[PDB]
């Protein structure tokens, strides 16, 4: 809050714009990378209730639905397992939505193969 | 030690600002860190150079900061659009790439 | 946003442009309880004064000395200071202070002061050139003046040579003013130093005697510890205000805290060596410092060539701190939050979108 | 008053360990379940304290380097350790410092005195013997203050000479072993802080006779020196230092 | 004048850590493209066009 | 070797904690991508006489 160090940044010029700019570019890019690894499809696919898959046992990695957060077994151990002018961005994707992304991937890989990926 | 790709990323850049945050308690060769020390110590004609080498050493530690943060960004990125790949590759699809 | 873009057309996003900064409102200067004040009652207020040539010197240390009881007083006719104001004594602080108390006439007032000459200057007290302090003298006909003579104050009038400063002679030796020796006896050319002062209480102005007490400042390399009493502003909390307790200073929201200080623990710092918890010096509570809430201003826009309508997101600000909408990634003001969803066209943050269709987020 | 004590017997100092000991704060800053490196005159772990004994017949009141600062230990019972002499020539030339505790209060004097060369209080089996000093001239800081006092009694102190500060830290601890230093750790909490302003470079511990010539009560001390290092300190939940880290002490500390 | 000469030689390095860092990305992008390359070249055949 | 120096260095900070750690991590990087690129078999075969 002093001002007549401010006055003395303004010596030398646009430092300041060009280190907030470069971090607004990496905030950005952050967001980026996160919509090209999870937003892959734009429609949201649904298991069917009956999990009759031939034998195949796929509650690990499908969402929960006792649990709040609709996370999976394991996404949900593996969210466990992680633990001055300063401001953090909150992501532009919330952990809710990038499990969701997640759950019509696996539903989408399960029930529909690859054709999803290339088409309807 | 099974997450700890994700553990080193979230350490670093929780260690990043933290040594950011800690380079302002340094003088930089000035009298005080403190610039309100310096400006009830000292009249505008050395308070003036005193402020100077504050702005300078934390200028220097805050373009230290932004540019680790452009490389750990860049490195983060190549990760990202290795992850983009695996997601499109062997998710959406079977792949004959090995390993 | 145009200004910030150096454009006069802006495209539709979302754009940084400013910081929201809150101002502090109060200054809050709390330093310790006013304890053990310096003894100025020992010597204004002493029973007996001493005379001239056997001044006493107290040394004053380890305590507050509060100047402005003796400034603001009216019973005293000097109160002249020389190397520094009166004004500032309250709030510089100094080593020791020597309290120099005497009697002298009315008359001889004048010669307590740096570069001056007289009997009581040559012969009795002499002040340095170079002098800090104070000059303090006020009549005292009513104690020190009898009706048949009050002769327990006395003056040296005679000595071969010139007092040095801050100099005491209480030699009681008889005054050689000739070639002939002395011997111890009061005869031609040999008188005795020290005469009396007769006050009696019919005298005048120029004659009657007045008590001055000469108070030396100095400065030395030892840690200075006679300080002037420092004032304590009546404490604001839950406002950013500018905070200074016991020479800790910043700016912050001051609320209450639920951290358990060890007795000796004075300030409370995080991870980052930031001072996060204080204590207050007046009553022994914790106050946790809270940064004032200092964000991003984006302003979210469509084109101009659609509309001129815009939206002020505040990141990382609550909606009481500052059509308004309160989001995790801050407060958003000028969009209206609707329950339907849609594609995403302004990101906002936290899942929060905007589009226009107004804007609505 | 002075008197020669002429009934010592002869011994060399002992050496003992100083195991996790000497460790105090560093400053007034409350710190909560983190880690604080600090740069500052610590006590070395596992060092080499020398011992000097009290008992009967053992008298050690030697005149001591003051170095950067002094640890002193002290396993006593029935308070005989009373106060310290700090100084430079130990005269009337020179400015010296005076720590005694008497029966009733603590009190610090900073003034030129004439210590004697055997100084000690008294008890008669009632505290009616005070041969320390001869005269006091020039004083330039007086301080009274409320009290700070098998072995029953551990007491630990710290005194520092830092840019005219006298930092007097210390820690009262329970203990019930019979002989040397206990093993474990208890950090130093800061009592007081001096203006004293005067050079330091020589310290005497002062002891209190026993009179029924004279007899020494049963008690032992410790002197450690401090030297300038790095400690990391643990701070818990509550704010207490449980734990240090010596830097220089061996590889896995470092 | 130690100061002149630290700021100087503190800037020197930084520039130099900084160019290595730089390097090092560079070196680590044609590592993962050389350990791409053994997996898919040498441990299978790959479809790969050139 | 100047102790005047590095004290005059401290003032400065933690500026080269942060350099040697950055040299660190691009030495053990440089470890890590030999170990990727070469080490891609946990037995060593070995051609017939
Ligand atoms: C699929 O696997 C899940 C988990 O491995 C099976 O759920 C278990 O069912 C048994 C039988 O009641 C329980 O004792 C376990 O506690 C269950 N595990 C969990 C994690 O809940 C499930 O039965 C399997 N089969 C089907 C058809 O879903
Ligand atoms: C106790 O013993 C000390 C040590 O001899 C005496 O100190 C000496 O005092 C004489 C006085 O004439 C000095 O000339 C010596 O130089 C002193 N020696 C030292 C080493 O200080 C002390 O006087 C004795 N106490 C009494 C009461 O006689
Ligand atoms: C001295 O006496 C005067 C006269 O009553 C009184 O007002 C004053 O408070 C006393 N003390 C001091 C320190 O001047
Ligand atoms: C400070 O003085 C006030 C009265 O002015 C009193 O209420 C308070 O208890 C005192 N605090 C301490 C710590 O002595
Ligand atoms: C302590 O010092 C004495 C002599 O000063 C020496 O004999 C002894 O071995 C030392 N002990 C240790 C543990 O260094
Ligand atoms: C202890 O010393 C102080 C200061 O000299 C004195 O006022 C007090 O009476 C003494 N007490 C005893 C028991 O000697
Ligand atoms: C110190 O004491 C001696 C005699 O006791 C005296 O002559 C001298 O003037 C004193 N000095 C100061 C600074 O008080
Ligand atoms: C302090 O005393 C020692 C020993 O008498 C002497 O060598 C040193 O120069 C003194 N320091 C000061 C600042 O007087
Ligand atoms: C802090 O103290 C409380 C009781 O005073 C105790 O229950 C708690 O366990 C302590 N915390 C630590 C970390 O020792």
């Amino acid at each position: 809050d002093s001002t007549e160090c401010s006055n003395l940044l303004l010596q030398y010029g646009s430092f300041c714009t060009q280190l907030n700019r470069a971090l607004t570019g990496i905030a950005v890019e952050q967001d980026k990378n996160t919509q090209e690894v999870f937003a892959q499809v734009k429609q949201i696919y649904k298991t069917p209730p009956i999990k009759d898959f031939g034998g195949f046992n796929f509650s690990q990695i499908l969402p929960d639905p006792s649990k709040p957060s609709k996370r999976s077994p394991i996404e949900d151990l593996l969210f466990n397992k992680v633990t001055n002018g300063l401001t953090v961005l909150p992501p532009l994707l919330t952990d809710e939505m990038i499990a969701q992304y997640t759950s019509a991937l696996l539903a989408g890989t399960i029930t529909s193969g690859w054709t999803f990926g290339a088409g309807p | 030690s099974a997450l700890g790709k994700l553990q080193d990323v979230v350490n670093q850049n929780a260690q990043a600002l933290n040594t950011l945050v800690k380079q302002l308690s340094s003088n930089f060769g000035a009298i005080s860190s403190v610039l309100n020390d310096i400006l009830s110590r000292l009249d505008p004609p050395e308070a003036e150079v005193q402020i100077d080498r504050l702005i300078t050493g934390r200028l220097q530690s805050l373009q230290t900061y932004v540019t680790q943060q452009l490389i750990r960004a860049a490195e983060i990125r190549a990760s990202a659009n290795l992850a983009a790949t695996k997601m499109s590759e062997c998710v959406l699809g079977q792949s004959k790439r090995v390993d | 946003t145009k200004c910030t873009l150096k454009s006069f057309t802006v495209e539709k996003g979302i754009y940084q442009t400013s910081n929201f900064r809150v101002q502090p409102t109060e200054s809050i200067v709390r330093f310790p309880n006013i304890t053990n004040l310096c003894p100025f009652g020992e010597v204004f207020n002493a029973t007996r004064f001493a005379s001239v040539y056997a001044w006493n010197r107290k040394r004053i240390s380890n305590c507050v000395a509060d100047y402005s009881v003796l400034y603001n007083s009216a019973s005293f006719s000097t109160f002249k200071c020389y190397g520094v104001s009166p004004t500032k004594l309250n709030d510089l602080c100094f080593t020791n202070v020597y309290a120099d108390s005497f009697v002298i006439r009315g008359d001889e007032v004048r010669q307590i002061a740096p570069g001056q000459t007289g009997t009581i200057a040559d012969y009795n007290y002499k002040l340095p050139d170079d002098f800090t302090g104070c000059v303090i003298a006020w009549n005292s006909n009513n104690l020190d003046s009898k009706v048949g003579g009050n002769y327990n104050y006395l003056y040296r009038l005679f000595r071969k040579s010139n007092l040095k400063p801050f100099e005491r002679d209480i030699s009681t030796e008889i005054y050689q003013a000739g070639s002939t020796p002395c011997n111890g006896v009061k005869g031609f050319n040999c008188y005795f130093p020290l005469q009396s002062y007769g006050f009696q209480p019919t005298y005048g102005v120029g004659y009657q005697p007045y008590r001055v007490v000469v108070l030396s400042f100095e400065l030395l390399h030892a840690p200075a510890t006679v300080c002037g009493p420092k004032k304590s502003t009546n404490l604001v909390k839950n406002k950013c205000v500018n905070f200074n307790f016991n020479g800790l200073t910043g700016t912050g929201v001051l609320t209450e805290s639920n951290k358990k200080f060890l007795p000796f623990q004075q300030f409370g710092r995080d991870i980052a060596d930031t001072t996060d918890a204080v204590r207050d010096p007046q009553t022994l509570e914790i106050l946790d410092i809270t940064p004032c809430s200092f964000g991003g201003v984006s302003v979210i826009t469509p084109g101009t060539n659609t509309s001129n309508q815009v939206a002020v997101l505040y990141q990382g600000v609550n909606c009481t701190e500052v059509n308004v909408f309160q989001t995790r990634a801050g407060c958003l003001i000028g969009a209206e939050h609707v329950n339907n969803s849609y594609e995403c066209d302004i990101p906002i943050g936290a899942g929060i979108c905007a589009s226009y269709q107004s804007i609505i987020a | 008053q002075c008197v020669n004590l002429t009934t010592r017997t002869q011994l060399p100092p002992a050496y003992t360990n100083s195991f996790t000991r000497g460790v105090y704060y560093p400053d007034k800053v409350f710190r909560s379940s983190v880690l604080h490196s600090t740069q500052d005159l610590f006590l070395p772990f596992f060092s080499n304290v020398t011992w000097f004994h009290a008992i009967h017949k053992r008298f050690d009141n030697p005149v001591l380097p003051f170095n950067d600062g002094v640890y002193f230990a002290s396993t006593e019972k029935s308070n005989i350790i009373r106060g310290w002499i700090f100084g430079t020539t130990l005269d009337s030339k020179t400015q010296s410092l005076l720590i005694v505790n008497n029966a009733t209060n603590v009190v610090i004097k900073v003034c030129e005195f004439q210590f004697c060369n055997d100084p000690f209080l008294g008890v008669y089996y009632m505290e009616s013997e005070f041969r320390v000093y001869s005269s006091a001239n020039n004083c330039t800081f007086e301080y009274v203050s409320q009290p700070f006092l098998n072995f029953k009694n551990l007491r630990e102190f710290v005194f520092k000479n830092i840019d005219g500060y006298f930092k007097i830290y210390s820690k009262h601890t329970p203990i019930n072993l019979v002989r040397d230093l206990p093993q474990g750790f208890s950090a130093l909490e800061p009592l007081v802080d001096l203006p004293i302003g005067i050079n330091i470079t020589r310290f005497q511990t002062l002891l209190a006779l026993h009179r029924s010539g004279w007899t020494a009560g049963a008690a032992a001390y410790y002197v450690g020196y401090l030297q300038p290092r790095t400690f990391l300190l643990k701070y818990n939940e509550n704010g207490t230092i449980t734990d240090a880290v010596d830097c220089a002490l061996d590889p896995l500390s470092e």
